[PDB]
Order: C-alpha cells, then sequence, then structure tokens
C-alpha cells in the first residue's frame, strides 16, 4: 500500500523557517521524483519543486528557488521542504506527492498535507458572542478573534444540526481569524426550545457554550 | 584486472547515444529527454569504477531520467526467452517489456565496464557474474531498473518463461530474485505464466513442472493468485 | 514555465448529463497532460494523465483528450460524488504547471436568500468592537450582491463575505458578510443597512436596523 504521511499544522513568526517532511512507505523510496504543491487557503494547485532521492538533484519553479530546500534521508524514508525568511504570503497547504515514473512524472500519491500559518499573531482563543433571533427566525453565534486555526462549532452538544450553517473562517487585518455559525429555526419555537452553540478552539484549550437567546 | 566474461560492446557509447535518438524520434512524448545528459548520466555509473564495487546508488544519475507512460496492465515480464517476448511486443504494440522502455532499450544486448584508476572503457573483458562477481556494471544496472518497472505491474502480471529450460522458473534469476518480490498484491492480483514450449516437441502440461510449482507457492505467501498457460507451438502463437 | 489556462473558473451541470472542461497551454506539452480532483478538505486525485490514459479502477466516465496546446477533460455522466474542483496540469517539462481550476456545481431552481440582519451584541460592545452580520440562507444560484449603507453612506473595505459550500440535499448556499468597526466608529452613525441583489429577487431587499433600539 503505498502512503505518503506528512508532518502536523505549524504556526510560524514572520521571518523564521520551518522544516516539513513526508514520509514515504510502501515502495522503493529512492526510485522516484518527490514533488511538492502549495495551495494558499481557498486558492489552486502551485507547483514548487521536486527532489529524486536516489541522487538527491532537485528543481524548483522560479518562484520559490531561494524559498524553497529540499533534502532527502534515504535511512528514513523521508523528505523534508525547509521554506526560509517566513512571510504571510508563505500561508497554505503543503503537499508532498510521488511522481509516477512510468506515468511521465504526474503525481499518483499525495500526502494528506500540512497547514503552515505564518503570523505575527501569538495563540488566542475565541470570544464567542450571540446573534440573538429577533415564520422562519435566524440565530447564531459569531467566534471571534481566535488565532490558529481551526474552530469547531456544534449546536446543543450535537443533537441540534438541521438549519445550522457554519462559515469558512475569514482572516482579520490583525492576523486573528473570525467565523459566524447560524441556524434557521421556526419563529413559533423561540420561547420552547433552547439553542446553545459549543465553540472548540482546541489549540489554546478554550471551549464556550454560548445560550444564545431573543434580545429583551 | 583481467576478467572472465566479454569485454564492453564495440562502439557502446555511439550506441547508447543512436538509441537514445532514436528512442526519443518514435516516441514524440520523450522529445523533452536531453540525450546528452543520458549518456553521462550511464557513462558516470560505471567509469573510473571497480567494476565488482558497483551499487544501485551508481545508477540513480541515470534512473531518474527517461519518465514515461507504460500501462500497468500492459507489462510483459521474461526470463530467459528474450527473443519471443520482444516479437510478442512487436506485434502487441501496447504491451511493453523492460527493453521496450527508454532504459531497457538503451542497454539491450549491450555489454559494459570500466577500470578504477582510469577514465577507460574496458574493452577487452568485462566481469563474468557467475565466475567473478555479481556487483557488476551490467548485472547492477538490470537489478535496479527492473524492480521499479516489477513495481508498476498491475492487475493480471504476464510473465514469459523457457519450458525448455532444466529450470523453467529460476529462483536466482533477474526475474525470481528481484522482479516477483517487487509484485505489489495490493495491486496485483494474478501472476500469469505463459510456459514456451521453443526447443523439442514436449507434449507434457509443463504448468506441473516442480519449478512451475515453487513460482506458485513464492507468490501465494505474497498473497497473490497464480495461472499457468503453455504456449505448445510459439512459432503460431504469433500468428494468432 | 508553461501557463495552463483553464478559462471556465465554474461550470453548472446536472446529475447524468455530460460535462467538459477546457485547458490550453502557452507551449506545446505533447501529449503530457494531467488531471487532479479535489473536494474540501482532501488531497487532489489523479483522474487521467498523459492526455488521455486512465488508471486502473479509475471510472471510464473520465476521458481526456487533446494534444499539442490543447486539451478537454470529460464527464460522460455526472455523479453526486464528481462535484468537486478540476485541475489541469502540464507534466511534460518542469516546472510542472497547473491551471486555475474549474470548479463543477449542480443546477438548481432559482432560490431566492432569506436576508437577516444582527447588531452587535451588548456583550461585544462591553469589549470594545462591534460586528454587524448580515446572512443570507438558502439561495441559488452562488452569484450575490451585499453592500452595507451606514446613515445613507456606501461602505466599502470594511467588511467580509464567507460563503458555505454547496449543500449536498438542498444544492443552495448560505452567506455571511460582517461590517467590522471598532465600538467608538459604530457609535457615530445609527442607521445600519445591509442590501441585497440576486437573480431570485425582483428588485433588491434591505434589512437595517437603528443603533440601540
Amino acid at each position: 500500500q503505498v502512503q505518503l504521511v506528512q508532518s502536523g499544522a505549524e504556526v510560524a513568526k514572520p521571518g523564521t523557517s520551518v522544516k516539513l517532511s513526508c514520509k514515504a512507505s510502501g515502495y522503493t523510496f529512492t526510485d522516484y521524483w518527490m514533488q511538492w504543491v502549495k495551495q494558499r487557503p481557498g486558492q489552486g494547485l502551485e507547483w514548487i519543486g521536486t527532489i529524486y532521492p536516489g541522487d538527491g538533484d532537485t528543481g524548483y519553479a522560479q518562484k520559490f528557488q531561494g524559498k524553497a530546500t529540499l533534502t532527502a534521508d534515504k535511512s528514513s524514508k523521508t523528505v523534508y521542504m525547509h521554506l526560509s525568511s517566513l512571510a504571510s504570503e508563505d500561508s497554505a497547504v503543503y503537499y508532498c506527492a510521488r511522481g509516477d515514473y512510468y506515468g511521465s512524472n504526474s503525481l499518483d500519491y499525495w500526502g494528506q498535507g500540512t497547514s503552515v500559518t505564518v503570523s505575527s499573531a501569538s495563540t488566542k482563543g475565541p470570544s464567542v458572542f450571540p446573534l440573538a433571533p429577533s415564520g422562519t427566525a435566524a440565530l447564531g453565534c459569531l467566534v471571534k478573534d481566535y488565532f490558529p486555526e481551526p474552530v469547531t462549532v456544534s449546536w446543543n452538544s450535537g443533537a441540534l444540526t438541521s438549519g445550522v450553517h457554519t462559515f469558512p473562517a475569514v482572516l482579520q487585518s490583525s492576523g486573528l481569524y473570525s467565523l459566524s455559525s447560524v441556524v434557521t429555526v421556526p419563529s413559533s419555537s423561540l420561547g420552547t426550545q433552547t439553542y446553545i452553540c459549543n465553540v472548540n478552539h482546541k489549540p489554546s484549550n478554550t471551549k464556550v457554550d454560548k445560550k444564545v437567546e431573543p434580545k429583551s | 584486472q583481467q576478467w572472465s566474461g566479454p569485454g564492453t560492446t564495440k562502439r557502446f557509447p555511439e550506441t547508447v547515444l543512436a538509441r537514445c535518438v532514436k528512442y526519443t524520434e518514435i516516441h514524440p512524448e520523450m522529445r523533452h529527454v536531453d540525450c546528452q545528459s543520458v549518456w553521462d548520466a550511464f557513462k558516470g555509473a560505471f567509469i573510473s569504477k571497480h567494476p565488482c564495487d558497483i551499487t544501485e546508488e551508481d545508477y540513480q544519475p541515470l534512473m531518474k531520467l527517461g519518465t514515461q507512460t507504460v500501462p500497468c496492465n500492459k507489462i510483459l515480464l521474461w526470463s530467459r526467452i528474450k527473443d519471443l517476448a520482444h516479437q510478442f511486443t512487436q506485434v502487441q504494440r501496447d504491451m511493453f517489456t523492460l527493453e521496450d522502455t527508454l532504459l531497457g532499450y538503451l542497454a539491450d544486448d549491450l555489454t559494459w565496464c570500466g577500470e578504477f584508476a582510469t577514465s577507460k572503457i574496458n574493452y577487452q573483458s568485462c566481469p563474468d557474474w557467475r565466475k567473478d562477481c555479481s556487483n557488476n556494471p551490467v548485472s547492477v544496472f538490470w537489478k535496479t531498473v527492473s524492480r521499479r518497472f516489477a513495481e508498476a505491474a498491475c492487475d493480471v502480471v504476464h510473465v514469459m518463461l523457457d519450458g525448455s529450460r532444466s529450470k523453467i522458473f529460476d529462483k536466482d534469476s533477474t526475474f525470481g530474485s528481484v522482479e516477483v518480490h517487487n509484485l505489489q498484491p495490493e495491486k496485483v492480483q494474478t501472476l500469469e505464466a505463459w510456459v514456451i514450449h521453443g526447443g523439442r516437441e514436449d507434449s507434457r502440461d509443463l504448468c506441473q513442472d516442480p519449478t512451475i510449482k515453487e513460482l506458485e507457492s513464492i507468490i501465494s505467501k505474497r498473497n497473490i493468485q497464480f495461472s499457468c498457460k503453455n504456449i505448445y507451438r510459439p512459432d503460431k502463437f504469433l500468428q494468432c | 514555465d508553461i501557463v495552463m489556462t483553464q478559462s471556465h473558473l465554474s461550470m453548472s451541470t446536472s446529475l447524468g448529463d455530460p460535462v467538459s472542461i477546457t485547458c490550453k497551454a502557452s507551449q506545446d506539452v505533447s501529449t503530457v497532460v494531467a488531471w487532479y480532483q479535489q473536494k474540501p478538505g482532501q488531497s487532489p486525485r489523479r483522474l487521467i494523465y498523459s492526455a488521455s490514459y486512465r488508471y486502473i479502477g479509475v471510472p471510464d466516465r473520465f476521458t481526456g483528450s487533446g494534444a499539442g496546446t490543447d486539451f478537454t477533460f470529460t464527464i460522460s455522466s455526472v455523479q453526486a460524488e464528481d462535484l468537486a474542483v478540476y485541475y489541469c496540469q502540464q507534466h511534460y517539462s518542469p516546472p510542472y504547471t497547473f491551471g486555475g481550476g474549474t470548479k463543477l456545481e449542480i443546477k438548481r431552481t432559482v432560490a431566492a436568500p432569506s436576508v437577516f440582519i444582527f447588531p452587535p451584541s451588548d456583550e461585544q460592545l462591553k469589549s470594545g468592537t462591534a460586528s454587524v452580520v448580515c446572512l443570507l440562507n438558502n439561495f441559488y444560484p452562488r452569484e450575490a450582491k451585499v453592500q452595507w449603507k451606514v446613515d445613507n453612506a456606501l461602505q466599502s473595505g470594511n467588511s467580509q463575505e464567507s460563503v458555505t459550500e454547496q449543500d449536498s440535499k438542498d444544492s443552495t448556499y448560505s452567506l455571511s458578510s460582517t461590517l467590522t468597526l471598532s465600538k467608538a466608529d459604530y457609535e457615530k452613525h445609527k442607521v445600519y443597512a445591509c442590501e441585497v441583489t440576486h437573480q431570485g429577487l425582483s428588485s433588491p431587499v434591505t434589512k437595517s436596523f437603528n443603533r440601540g433600539e
């Protein structure tokens, strides 16, 4: 079974470096080009560069020359990508993928990706604010100013899912993230149904349960 | 210094380069290949090296070149029956033996070696794999290049075997020591052997030979199914 | 570098209908073009390579064609699991450049959004900030225009939008537009309005409130 397993999510301050890893199993490591691909949040794929672990030869797209350095450790069957002088534009998911030698170096097996976030921001849990309901009503929770991603949100400890929409996070000018989670419910239900949004931000160990009530 | 096997093929450098140029001419999807770089990497693997100290690492600068498209289900493996295997792919153009790929095509039917202290191509003699040393330029090239071609095979992997041999399946051949062990059960459903009745008339069901049952057993322990077919008439097989 | 251009960023289709996605190369790439499918939160998956080759087990409803500078990827009968982003790539010569991607979404009847506006909570205002949220719920198509107006004046540069993926069950989208202000900037105006334009609306819908009531 060919598998490419990448290292965990990284958070880095600007100007620092990071070294990402891609561990290969299930095939002769030395005999295939390993290629790397960048995907900025909400953007397309961009080819970064490649290494042939058998002899250590490398090559990079112009955009990434001087930014990316690839190396390979034959003993551990691991390829590493070193990213230098980090800036906000380097925040992305980085994939390693194998070139199929008998597929003209198209990418046959892919790692699961490593998220890299570059920011001057420090770990911070969200502030959760109610979006009060005021025959269909809408209500929600605004999950503001957290870092880094991700946050998860459920309603009524997972008992409420019908009509729930949790929006993707938006990067703020502060480098912090924010999102809202909303629910549409019958307006006749507002006096007899409790609505609680449960927010979990694993990076700061912040868990918040917010009861969302109609405003007085 | 002196070896038991024949020396490097006459005009080997020109032959390797012309073959690369011809192969990339026939296959336009390969015109991106730099044939000077191919010859330089091939030459670099064995020149100025002791021809009994050659390793897979020496061939890696050549191994990285020549990426191409060979459908996994169109691979034909073979052992000791080179002529029939290549006539078959000359007829069924969609199928490939290793010698129908660029790297295999470059080295097919050639011999080469160098000397440790000099940049000379040893044209007088080259190590015999059985008499002198197993880690020689020619044997290490085939063993290294073959493993990746075997790793590629999928679904029903076909192998042509010489039924006129004392050992139809040889456990110590490139197929038996390298290719069989690199067939991946997650991708390979069956290994189908075609036992060729090349020489004398042999009405026997050669798929019952002890070496075939040995091959069946080795492939079984690797969780792959085994199938065997007799090719009683090879001359008529090509027309069919 | 060779530039790969996928001219359609998005294509709308129906289950069981065929779809074709085109890709153009800036230079000859022979027949060496691949097509990858990617779903949210997943790695891309190779479907076609070397313009028309398809690995064993990849469904035959996916086909590729083309040579030189023009390539096509076709799904002969769109299935639910095929709604994804498709990227072409040339793997002829490094850098092995990708096209910009084409998102394939499903067509459904027009559905006007239900629009809701939420003033900042007193809890948020006590913390020093003010976010005004405008929600567009369960609409189709994805195209929508949301304009903020404060004390008559059209706003620009102080709002951000976020949109859900197309709902697998009802084929709709939802969107939030959030006007983010400091408490001081919020408290210098009275009327907060969100104006929504969408195919399903005969004229724009405005949802507004007066600060503090």
